[PDB]
């Protein structure tokens, strides 16, 4: 018996540019609850969204947030 | 009171077997313990 | 005399003689095979799917550490090599060979090469490759002589023990920077002053910071 199974790694065939391995990045978008847009800015661990957050920039979203644009 | 065993060759003979028992299994349980790693 | 033998005195001493023998051998027999090599898999040599040397990229064709896991200085994770990497050289050397077929059989597809990982964390211990060499930690005090390594083993298991050992003395194991250039640095012989100095300038901090649990875990 071992302390842990295989554990395979699989890496990229062509590294993105911009994308430093293992360190989130922002990306600057829009949740509409009423219709009416509410800028977000949201981390992407991998190229996968994970946590949304506020944009300290847009109007009606300096750094708060509403629960609906959370929990999207 | 004397114990049982008292006046007896093989006294000296055990209480020493014990004694190296123990201390062979103390040094084998510090190594793999402390030591080995 | 009435329903045992003559020998039965020296049966039962021996008896309980070898029951505590026996006792202190299971203990010993458990901590041995918790702490042994192949129940931690340690310098065993894991095969990989391309057949990977490091010694003939390093050591001989002389590629810097960087070149490949280019992560490393400036994140937690080690960058594994892309097959982009792969195919700037064998592009052009060592074409239509039998053992980089994989490798040419990715770069056409998106299939990635699934290697087999050496060093593996059970996922709640959150290390980080940047910091560490930041402050003067190289990966020959902290891996191996990796530049020497055709199949690629686990030098030594990375228990917590281990890691509490050089936070809490890590003046036995500082260098002075320089701990991506080729590991053929060995330590002098006066390590204690040399080390004591360089935390001294690193600003590394005492055991007291350094052997807290949100330190690893999280
Ligand atoms: C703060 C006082 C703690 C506590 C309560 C624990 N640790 Fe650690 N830990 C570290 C590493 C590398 C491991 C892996 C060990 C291995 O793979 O053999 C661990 C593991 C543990 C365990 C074992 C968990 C299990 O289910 O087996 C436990 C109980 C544990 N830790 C408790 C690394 C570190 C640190 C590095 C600087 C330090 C600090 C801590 N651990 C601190 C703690
Ligand atoms: C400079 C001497 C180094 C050091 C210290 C390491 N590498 Fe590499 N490395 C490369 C590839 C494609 C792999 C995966 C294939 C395999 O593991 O055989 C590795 C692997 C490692 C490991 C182990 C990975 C793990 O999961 O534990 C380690 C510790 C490691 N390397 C350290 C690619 C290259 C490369 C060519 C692009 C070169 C040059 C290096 N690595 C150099 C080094
Ligand atoms: C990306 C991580 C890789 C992988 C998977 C391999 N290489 Fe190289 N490689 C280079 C040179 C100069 C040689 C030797 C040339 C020769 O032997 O004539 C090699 C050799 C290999 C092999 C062995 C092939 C064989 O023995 O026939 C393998 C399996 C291999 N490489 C895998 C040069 C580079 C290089 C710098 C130009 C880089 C980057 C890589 N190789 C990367 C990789
Ligand atoms: C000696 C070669 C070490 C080994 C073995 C391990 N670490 Fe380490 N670690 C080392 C140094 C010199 C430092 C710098 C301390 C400082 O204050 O600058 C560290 C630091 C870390 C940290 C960051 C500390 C912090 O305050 O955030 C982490 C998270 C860390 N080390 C993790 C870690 C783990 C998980 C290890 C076992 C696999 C480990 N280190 C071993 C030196 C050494
Ligand atoms: C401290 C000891 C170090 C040092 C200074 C370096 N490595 Fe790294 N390395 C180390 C550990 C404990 C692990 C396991 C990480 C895990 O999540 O289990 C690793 C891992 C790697 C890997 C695998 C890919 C990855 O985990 O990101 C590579 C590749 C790797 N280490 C290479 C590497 C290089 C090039 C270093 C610079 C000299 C280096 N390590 C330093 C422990 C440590
Ligand atoms: C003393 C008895 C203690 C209670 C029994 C504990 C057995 C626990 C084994 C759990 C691990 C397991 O079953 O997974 C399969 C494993 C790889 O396969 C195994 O490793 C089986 C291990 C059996 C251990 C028997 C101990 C004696
Ligand atoms: C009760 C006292 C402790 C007896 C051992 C209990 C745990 C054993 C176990 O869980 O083995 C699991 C291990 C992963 O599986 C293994 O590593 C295989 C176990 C090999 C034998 C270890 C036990 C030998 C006898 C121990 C007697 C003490």
């Amino acid at each position: 018996c071992t302390y842990q199974p295989r554990q395979y790694i699989a890496p990229f065939d062509r590294q993105p540019e911009g994308r430093v391995p293992g360190i989130p990045q922002y990306f600057a978008s829009t949740l509409t609850l009423g219709g009416y847009g509410t800028g977000v800015l949201v981390r992407s661990n991998e190229g996968r969204p994970t946590k949304v957050e506020g944009n300290p920039r847009h109007p009606a979203s300096l750094g708060g947030t509403d629960l609906f644009a959370q929990a999207e | 009171m004397q114990p049982e065993w008292s006046g007896d060759p093989e006294v000296k003979p055990v209480f020493l077997a014990v004694t190296l028992t123990g201390m062979v299994a103390f040094l084998l349980m510090v190594w793999l313990f402390a030591f080995y790693w | 005399a009435q329903i045992f033998p003559r020998n039965a005195n020296l049966l039962s001493r021996l008896s309980i003689f070898a029951l505590v023998l026996l006792v202190v051998e299971g203990i010993l027999i458990l901590g041995v095979y918790f702490r042994s090599n192949y129940f931690r898999q340690v310098n065993v040599a894991i095969e990989q799917p391309v057949a990977f040397s490091h010694q003939l990229h390093v050591n001989v064709v002389g590629i810097d550490c960087r070149y490949c896991h280019t992560s490393v200085d400036q994140s937690y994770f080690a960058n594994i090599p892309a097959t982009e990497t792969c195919m700037t050289c064998h592009s052009q050397i060592k074409t239509y060979s039998p053992l980089l077929e994989k490798v040419r059989e990715s770069y056409a597809t998106g299939k990635p090469i699934e290697w087999v990982k050496v060093y593996d964390l059970p996922n709640f211990v959150y290390f980080n490759h940047s910091i560490h060499v930041n402050k003067g930690i190289g990966c020959s005090t902290c891996h191996g002589q990796v530049n020497n390594m055709p199949v690629v083993w686990q030098q030594q298991a990375l228990y917590m023990g281990w890691c509490l050992n050089c936070h809490r003395n890590p003046e036995l194991y500082v260098r002075p920077r320089e701990e991506v250039y080729n590991m053929d640095y060995v330590p002098p012989s006066n390590q204690l002053e040399i080390g004591r100095q360089l935390v001294a300038e690193y600003g590394i901090m005492p055991p007291d910071q350094l052997t807290n649990c949100y330190v690893c875990h999280r």
